[PDB]
């Protein structure tokens, strides 16, 4: 299909790749009589591993010749051809994960800025003031636009330069 | 003042007026004045759940001597949902709903004592307003007999009884747990077992508390 | 208790405590929801 | 003044000025003024769609399931995705988009420049306006309310809008789970309240 | 000219405080080349918190 790939469920080497692991695993657990937890621990992993195979085959990942599932970047490809969960969705997740801690770091420096000596306030955090920021940081996309358009996000031209 | 461990002096920060203050803070966790009033409520709450828990354990136990088919406090959880008729999820999630309401209400009177009875919870002003102490709401609902209204000298004398009876209910309710995990039998069963053959039923003979 | 808090508010303490809250959480998310390649579920 | 929970804050940047204000903004989205202005309108537009929209879900399914009288074609509100007939979803959609976006850009460019969306020469004919900021009035209030109950009427719009928004979200999440219609989800609970609750099925049931 | 305690912005090209606010600790009434003395909360690379400037450079805000 896409890019000369095939869905991993209808792949073949992928099916080798799944059923070659259990063999090497089970031939190993034949050395432990069931009265041993190692007989159970190995068993539980073989059943744990097969779950993910039926998951990867189902979810529709694309395995190339090797049988290993690949991904696809472009929105116009992921979206239209149906699998965007590889990056396109989690690339939104991350930004909200990263910007949240990103923007929660900016407010704290603002709130702790005006004082007698902000320095000791950076070493020793007052967690309540940091908590009020961790709370306030949520919905940073809407709070970033506003510091952006109100003009309070940038520090403008009093920055220092050299020559 | 009759401190615990006589011959010492109380930790210098709390000598003050608290019901049942014996000067016991050997790890010094009252050292934060803002935090102390948070522990004073913490105890009062535990003391009140204790005193209800103990009776809740003993009575079904004592009820079981005459017959009358109750369970022990342990494995009374099963026996109810053994016979069920309503699912476990619906019950535990009605807990969190109704119970969480009280606690999260009980909290914002501790935070700011003014609110919670300003009004606009179904009216009920002054019933929830609180009487101003940490763990004592007072009022119409929580205090139906109108006690703690008349003579204060008699009131401060209850506030002492409540704690001292609470500190004992906790310390006993630690026994109900611990002597269940060892002997595996009810609290009043043990209270008969040791009153019958005191010598071979003692603690050293449970085979758990004293391993070999 | 005054000064025990201020120490617990030092930079390396929170750096330890708060990462060990992520680390633990991110570890256990993988306990119940194992092997998450793509967001498909 | 009523508070969301009686003991907390009423954040500094938020006083009790605007109606439907109980002092709840934990994430502190509105802080600067020229934003709070915006969101207030974003609320009402939601609050207004949600009210109307929910009745599109509620009543038709209610009729059918309240008796034989006028059974709602399209069945449950999520079974009306099907039953287009006359025009294709390709065209009928971009007819909407073009048609709505005319009216709603008119709504924005009013918020931008408050006095007149359109002064009398431009956009031939039409342009009655009679517009105060934040509420259209004019055409959009034909019976001529704002008779002196405004402040109360304002509180009654938001407070019903607040609820229909929140209640709408239930219709989504319920149907996403129980696969039934609202009155099916309704009565089945009202029938036997315990076993038919939430959190006994699929969602908190993960436990 | 400029007065003590009043805030300042510094346009001196070679400096660690160039375009950075500072508070005059003292201004001399003299003919000194560099009369004004400012003070900055920030620290230089050398660890210097104070410096002398010329009137043509210091500007008060
Ligand atoms: C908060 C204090 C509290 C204490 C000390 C106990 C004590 C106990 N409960 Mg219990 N419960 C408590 C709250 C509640 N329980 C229940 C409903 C149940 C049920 C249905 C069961 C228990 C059981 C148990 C046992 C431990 C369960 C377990 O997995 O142990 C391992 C750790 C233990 C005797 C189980 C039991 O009866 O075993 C003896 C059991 O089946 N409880 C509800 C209603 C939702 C509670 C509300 O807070
Ligand atoms: C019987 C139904 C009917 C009705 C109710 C109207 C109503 C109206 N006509 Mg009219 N008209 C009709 C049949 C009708 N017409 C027929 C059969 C013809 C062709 C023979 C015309 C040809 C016509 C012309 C050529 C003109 C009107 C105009 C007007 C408007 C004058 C009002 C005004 O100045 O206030 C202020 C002006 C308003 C428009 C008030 C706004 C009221 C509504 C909400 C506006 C609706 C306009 C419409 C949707 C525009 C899109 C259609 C078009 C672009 C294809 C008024 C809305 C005048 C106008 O500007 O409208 C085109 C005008 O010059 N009429
Ligand atoms: C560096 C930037 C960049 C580049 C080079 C591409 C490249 C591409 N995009 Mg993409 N895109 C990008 C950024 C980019 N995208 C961003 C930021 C967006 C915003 C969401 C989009 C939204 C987008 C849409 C909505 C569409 C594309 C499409 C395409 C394809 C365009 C037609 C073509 O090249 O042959 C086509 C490519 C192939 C025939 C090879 C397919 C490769 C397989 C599926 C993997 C191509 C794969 C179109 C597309 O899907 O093409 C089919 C399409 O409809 N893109
Ligand atoms: C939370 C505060 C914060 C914020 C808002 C930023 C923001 C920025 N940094 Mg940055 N940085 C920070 C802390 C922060 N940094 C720290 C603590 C260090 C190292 C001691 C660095 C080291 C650093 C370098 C070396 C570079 C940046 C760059 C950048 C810019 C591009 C973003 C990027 O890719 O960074 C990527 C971030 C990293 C590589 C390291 C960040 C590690 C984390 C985020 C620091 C921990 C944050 C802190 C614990 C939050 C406490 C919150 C609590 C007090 C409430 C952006 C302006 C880049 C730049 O200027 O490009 C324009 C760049 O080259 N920063
Ligand atoms: C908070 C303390 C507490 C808790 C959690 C429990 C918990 C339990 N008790 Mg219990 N109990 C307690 C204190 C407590 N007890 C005390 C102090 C007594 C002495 C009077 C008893 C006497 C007692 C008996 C005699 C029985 C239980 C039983 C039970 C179990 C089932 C509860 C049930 O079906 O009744 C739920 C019933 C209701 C909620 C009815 C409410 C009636 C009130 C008065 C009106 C409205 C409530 C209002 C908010 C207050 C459960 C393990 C039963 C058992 O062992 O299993 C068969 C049982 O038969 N309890
Ligand atoms: C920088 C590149 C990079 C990237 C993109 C990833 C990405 C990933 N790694 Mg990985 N890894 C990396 C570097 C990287 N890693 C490095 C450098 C190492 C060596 C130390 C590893 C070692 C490693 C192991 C050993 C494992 C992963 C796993 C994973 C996957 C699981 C993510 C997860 O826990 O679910 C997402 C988790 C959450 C969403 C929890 C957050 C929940 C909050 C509450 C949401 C709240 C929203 C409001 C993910 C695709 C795991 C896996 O299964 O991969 C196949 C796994 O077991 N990685
Ligand atoms: C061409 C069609 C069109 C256009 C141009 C707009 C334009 C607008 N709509 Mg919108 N809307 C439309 C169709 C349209 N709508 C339809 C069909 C519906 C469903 C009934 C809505 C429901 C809707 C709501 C519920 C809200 C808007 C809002 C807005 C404004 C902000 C949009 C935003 O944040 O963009 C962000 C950029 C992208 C999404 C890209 C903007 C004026 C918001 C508003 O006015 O806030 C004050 C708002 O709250 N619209
Ligand atoms: C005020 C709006 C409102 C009302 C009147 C109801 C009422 C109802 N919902 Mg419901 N619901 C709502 C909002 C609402 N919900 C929202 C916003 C969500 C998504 C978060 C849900 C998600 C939901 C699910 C998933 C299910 C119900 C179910 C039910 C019915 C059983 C009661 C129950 O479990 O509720 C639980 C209510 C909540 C978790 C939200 C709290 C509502 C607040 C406290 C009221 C004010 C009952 C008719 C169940 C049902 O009918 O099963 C047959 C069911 O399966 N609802
Ligand atoms: C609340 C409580 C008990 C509550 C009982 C309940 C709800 C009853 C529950 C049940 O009825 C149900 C629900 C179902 C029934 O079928 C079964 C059960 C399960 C039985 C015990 C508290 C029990 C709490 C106890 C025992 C605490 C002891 C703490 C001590 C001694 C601390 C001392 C210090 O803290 C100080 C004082 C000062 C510091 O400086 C020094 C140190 C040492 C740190
Ligand atoms: C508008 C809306 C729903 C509209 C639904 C419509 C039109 C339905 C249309 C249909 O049914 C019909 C008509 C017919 C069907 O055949 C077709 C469909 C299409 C199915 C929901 C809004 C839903 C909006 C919701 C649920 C918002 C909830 C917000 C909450 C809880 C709080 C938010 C906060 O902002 C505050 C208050 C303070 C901040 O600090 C903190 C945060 C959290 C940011
Ligand atoms: C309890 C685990 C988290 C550790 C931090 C909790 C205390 S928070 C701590 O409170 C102190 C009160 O004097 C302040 O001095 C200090 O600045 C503040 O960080």
């Amino acid at each position: 299909d896409i890019a000369g790939l095939t869905p991993c469920s209808e792949s073949k080497a992928f099916k080798r790749r799944e059923n070659k692991e259990v063999k090497s695993l089970q031939k190993r657990m034949a050395k432990y009589e069931e009265g041993s937890a190692p007989a159970l621990a190995l068993q539980a992993t073989a059943e744990r591993t097969q779950k993910r195979f039926e998951f990867y085959g189902k979810s529709g990942l694309l395995c190339g010749n090797d049988g290993l599932p690949h991904l696809i970047a472009d929105p116009g490809l992921a979206f239209r051809y149906g699998h965007a969960g590889d990056i396109m969705i989690p690339t939104v997740l991350f930004i909200y994960m990263a910007g949240y801690t990103g923007y929660a770091g900016r407010e704290y420096l603002l709130a702790t800025r005006g004082e007698k000596k902000p320095t000791q306030k950076e070493i020793i955090i007052d967690v309540p003031l940091a908590l009020k920021c961790v709370a306030g940081s949520a919905g940073w996309p809407l709070r970033a636009f506003n510091d952006l358009r109100s003009g309070s996000l940038l520090e403008k031209e009093e920055n220092i330069t050299v020559s | 003042r009759p401190v615990w461990y006589p011959g010492n002096s109380p930790p210098e920060w709390l000598d003050g007026s608290l019901p049942g203050d014996y000067g016991y803070d050997p790890l010094g966790l009252a050292s934060d004045p803002e935090m102390l009033k948070w522990w004073v409520q913490a105890e009062l709450v535990h003391g009140r759940w204790a005193m209800l828990g103990t009776v809740g354990m003993i009575v079904p136990g004592v009820a079981a001597r005459a017959g009358g088919d109750f369970p022990q406090w342990y494995d009374a959880g099963k026996v109810y949902i053994e016979n069920s008729s309503i699912p476990f999820g619906a019950l535990l999630m009605t807990q969190v709903l109704m119970m969480g309401w009280s606690e999260m209400m009980r909290y914002y009177e501790f935070v700011s004592p003014g609110s919670q009875g300003t009004g606009s919870f179904m009216g009920f002003t002054e019933a929830f307003a609180g009487t101003g102490e940490n763990g004592y709401p007072g009022g119409r609902f929580f205090d139906p007999f109108g006690l703690a209204k008349g003579d204060p000298a008699k009131l401060q004398e209850y506030k002492v009884k409540e704690i001292k009876n609470g500190r004992l209910a906790m310390f006993s309710c630690l026994g109900y747990y611990a002597q269940y995990a060892a002997t595996g039998k009810g609290p009043v069963d043990n209270w008969f077992d040791h009153i019958a053959d005191p010598f071979h039923n003692t603690c050293a003979t449970n085979g758990v508390s004293v391993p070999f | 208790m005054q000064n025990l808090k201020i120490y617990l508010s030092t930079a390396p303490v929170i750096a330890f405590i708060w990462l060990s809250l992520l680390s633990s959480l991110i570890i256990e998310v993988n306990r119940f929801f194992p092997d998450p390649l793509i967001f498909a579920f | 003044r009523p508070i969301w929970l009686p003991g907390a804050d009423v954040p500094e940047w938020l006083d009790g000025t605007i109606p439907g204000d109980f002092g709840y903004d934990p994430l502190k989205l509105g802080k600067d003024p020229e934003t709070l202005k915006w969101y207030v309108q974003a609320e009402l537009v939601h609050g207004r769609f949600a009210m109307m929209g929910l009745v599109g879900m509620l009543v038709p399914e209610l009729l059918t399931n309240a008796g034989i009288g006028l059974p709602a074609k399209g069945t449950e509100w999520f079974n009306a995705g099907a039953a287009p007939m006359f025009a294709p979803t390709g065209v009928l959609f971009a007819m909407q988009f073009l048609l709505m976006g005319w009216a709603e850009i008119r709504r924005y460019q009013d918020f931008k420049n408050p006095g007149s969306v359109n002064v009398d020469p431009i956009f031939g004919g039409k342009l009655p306006d009679g517009n105060i900021p934040g509420y259209p009035g004019g055409i959009f209030d034909p019976f001529g309310f704002a008779k002196g109950d405004v402040d109360s009427l304002k509180l009654k719009e938001v407070k019903n809008g607040r609820l229909a928004m929140f209640a709408t979200l239930g219709f989504y999440c319920q149907a996403v789970v129980t696969g039934k219609g609202p009155i099916a989800c309704w009565t089945s609970h009202l029938a036997d309240p315990w076993a038919n609750n939430v959190w006994s099925i699929e969602l908190a049931k993960v436990i | 000219g400029p007065k003590r305690g009043s805030r300042v912005k510094i346009l001196r090209p070679e400096s660690y405080w160039y375009n950075r606010a500072g508070k005059v600790v003292s201004c001399d009434q003299t003919g000194i080349k560099y009369p004004v003395t400012v003070r900055f909360e920030d620290v230089n690379y050398a660890g210097v918190s104070t410096n002398n400037f010329g009137l043509q450079e210091v500007e008060e805000l």
